[PDB]
DNA sequence: CTAGGATCACAATCCCGGTGCCGAGGCCGCTCAATTGGTCGTAGACAGCTCTAGCACCGCTTAAACGCACGTACGGATTCCGTACGTGCGTTTAAGCGGTGCTAGAGCTGTCTACGACCAATTGAGCGGCCTCGGCACCGGGATTGTGATCCTAG
DNA sequence: CTAGGATCACAATCCCGGTGCCGAGGCCGCTCAATTGGTCGTAGACAGCTCTAGCACCGCTTAAACGCACGTACGGAATCCGTACGTGCGTTTAAGCGGTGCTAGAGCTGTCTACGACCAATTGAGCGGCCTCGGCACCGGGATTGTGATCCTAG
């Protein structure tokens, strides 16, 4: 048995839209945060709740952007999101 | 150690008024505290601006009412103003 | 190269919560770049707040404030 | 002997702390003076809004056969009401997730 | 006689209006609209001349910005004609 | 019938400043609707300010404030 | 006989009014107390920003063979500098117009 | 007769310093006044928030500096801080 | 005979010169708000201490990520059609400008009173700490929904 | 022999009862912030007056809107190709969790001093008002740029 392209993609959409857990691995995200912060000030420490707040904000932002990217794609009569859709979304959003 | 004030007690009282058999998680209580603080700031800040624009030094119930009308959308404002007015009336008659 | 820690399947999960059905292969690098920019901005404001308080530990309140001033208010972490 | 202490909240028939709201207004660098009615009005408005959102969240919880409100229920309540969505437009509810929404063009 | 090809005059107008700064909406109709709209909120309302001018400036800036974003949307759908679905998309993404 | 005062050639001029080359026939009604919504919002808030001051004349400062609180700060009219 | 009045602007080598800035800070409901250096710092920053904008606008005027700065020149100066554009992103300059920009795809 | 204070004199002085032969229209002067007022209330408001967050009652040069760093983008903040620091130094030595 | 560059007719836009008018830049009187000199007190700087919570490391256990492969379906290029939008001309309309008249209401001043700040004594409401137990997450295993294709028939 | 529907296989989800754990809600002690009662000063409500600017109307000019005719180029539908993203099985890896240990620095407290508010005096800088002149807007003529198309040419 092989599901046709799209069936599993819709099942995943339903599953992740029903759940609320964070989708980025914590340890890699923490490393990224620390690496970025290193350029501003050295020997910075971070509260666990600081990293969690950052992760939450980043995930929310990215989900919203993917939504607007999806609307752009649908408007160009596509079903596939492309870099040009992210760029357009961001430009219109003012970013 | 030491006190960090919060609106937990009052949120729980209101929840027990509206849903006697419904509880609340700590994370939802934190959300409700953040919400109450945010709205407080928004209202107080717009009342402050209103007062300053009109070269007045006192924030009265009028400033609060106007801020509510400016901030709360649609029927929310309608009902919020009603609630506030009733409370003030009750307060003024002790 | 810690930016590479944001894997292909993580980005796909994020897109799936956003309702995206099909994803081009070039989206992953674009997303990584966008995330990097966002993070840099927020962290730069949080560190500014930390430095003003003469602290060496970034607190959750620094982050909350940074988000607030960027118009991305976050609820659940003390404000 | 003086009179028994009667809280300003009880005089106004409110759950929210009028005295605390007054103090926060006076010490929040908003104005030089604060009227006597301002804390009462503000407290009443904040109590009404929290009652509304708690009621909607409790309804969502009950619909989900749950007895405790979680961030999910708060997000559902807020995003499903046009007015509360408009008030809380630029607000992110931690651990709230999103509303189930799939574009009609993507369905099989 | 001489007829300019479709597009020539449209580009000439783009250049002319993008170089000038005068207001493009007729003053008297805009004033009437403003007063009509304000009538629904409070009666017997007067208006300072500078109030109407401020409103007209804000509205024209807003509309120009929206037409710009509508144009970008059209160009992204491989069109050169702006359509209601471009305005709608722009506004939705803007958050309006 | 004053919304019709925003004529077809006015909308075309606005689009031309925005760099639009070709305009569909259905754009005019959409634009009129958008403008109406915007105007209603701004005027509503300006009138609220006027009423709070117990005045009968909408001032340019009421408008400026209304625009400011909607994130559309206007320069040139006293703030 | 006391000493000749020396303005705090002249003491700081500033053109902006330090005394006025101080008064506006004290009466603007910002904080309980205002340090002595705060008005000086603020005035200096304001002066620098004004100088920058004015310089760029004067350059645009001189490029347009004009002797007087108009809103157009200010708009040109602000929108042609990435940093000033970012600072004044959500600001509308009355009678400023827009920057000449035509999409490449529309050209003949 | 009602006196309305403005920054016109100071905006003109600076213009005459940077462009001795360049004048300015009334509408540009109004634009520059609005600008100066807006940036003033952005900086002061940020300094106020900073002070409040740290449970301070005084707005000092440190708060202003931080507020400048937070508000002004990129090199603008680098030069503005320099300018402010120089002024304070000059002021402190009378 | 064509595709291509060259040459042409024409309208539109940039440029130079003269006129004039009204807004900008300067001078003057004065008045009020900023400066000088001094006092009082409390807010913040600085030093010291505590203990909490952040950082670093290690060992298993999977869950998830990486890689490769087969294939279908979605992006994209090409072609054709018809209609909808751009361009231009003659007619109509109402916007823009000036001038006059009027009065409502914005803006300011003076008086006085009620209301909000401030202080001292009192106390009860709200916060920290402890504890218990039931709402929830998790698990196994059936019932159910759904996708895909194999089978059967009338046509 | 084909299209459509009937039927089947069986993977993913949902539902149910049982387990047990750790977080939410309640109770107790205390302490400090809210209340009560009284004093005092000044901010704003109210009344009255002035004079400005917002509204209403009229006539005249002409620029802009409008309606219609015509044509063309652009949006949209259809067809075909091909590549590249999706679904899935196998191997690898490092995230997650639990535990242990160290120590840096965040939070709090005590003491002191200096920096800012407040007051009185005084004086000069900035604002309203008046006035003049020159910089820019406009009109006219001309040089130039550019579009649309007719022509001559090399091939």
């Amino acid at each position: 048995h092989r599901y046709r392209p799209g069936t599993v993609a819709l099942r995943e959409i339903r599953r992740y839209q029903k759940s609320t857990e964070l989708l980025i691995r914590k340890l890699p995200f923490q490393r990224l945060v620390r690496e970025i912060a290193q350029d501003f000030k050295t020997d910075l420490r971070f509260q666990s709740s600081a990293v969690m707040a950052l992760q939450e904000a980043c995930e929310a932002y990215l989900v919203g952007l993917f939504e607007d990217t999806n609307l752009c794609a649908i408007h160009a009569k596509r079903v596939t999101i492309m870099p040009k859709d992210i760029q357009l979304a961001r430009r219109i959003r003012g970013e | 150690r030491s006190r960090k004030e919060s609106y937990s007690i009052y949120v729980y009282k209101v929840l027990k008024q509206v849903h006697p058999d419904t509880g609340i998680s700590s994370k939802a209580m934190g959300i409700m505290n953040s919400f109450v603080n945010d709205i407080f700031e928004r209202i107080a800040g717009e009342a402050s601006r209103l007062a300053h624009y009109n070269k007045r030094s006192t924030i009265t119930s009028r400033e609060i009412q106007t801020a509510v009308r400016l901030l709360l959308p649609g029927e929310l404002a309608k009902h919020a103003v009603s609630e506030g007015t009733k409370a003030v009336t009750k307060y003024t008659s002790a | 190269d810690n930016i590479q820690g944001i894997t292909k399947p993580a980005i796909r999960r994020l897109a799936r919560r956003g309702g995206v059905k099909r994803i081009s292969g070039l989206i992953y690098e674009e997303t990584r770049g966008v995330l990097k920019v966002f993070l840099e901005n927020v962290i730069r404001d949080a560190v500014t707040y930390t430095e003003h308080a003469k602290r060496k530990t970034v607190t959750a309140m620094d982050v909350v404030y940074a988000l607030k001033r960027q118009g991305r208010t976050l609820y659940g972490f003390g404000g | 002997a003086r009179a028994k202490a009667k809280t300003r909240s009880s005089r106004a028939g409110l759950q929210f702390p009028v005295g605390r709201v007054h103090r926060l207004l006076r010490k929040g660098n908003y104005s030089e003076r604060v009227g006597a009615g301002a804390p009462v009005y503000l407290a009443a408005v904040l109590e009404y809004l929290t009652a509304e959102i708690l009621e909607l969240a409790g309804n969502a919880a009950r619909d989900n056969k749950k007895t405790r409100i979680i961030p999910r229920h708060l997000q559902l309540a807020i995003r499903n009401d046009e007015e509360l969505n408009k008030l809380l437009g630029r607000v992110t509810i931690a651990q709230g997730g999103v509303l189930p929404n799939i574009q009609a063009v993507l369905l099989p």
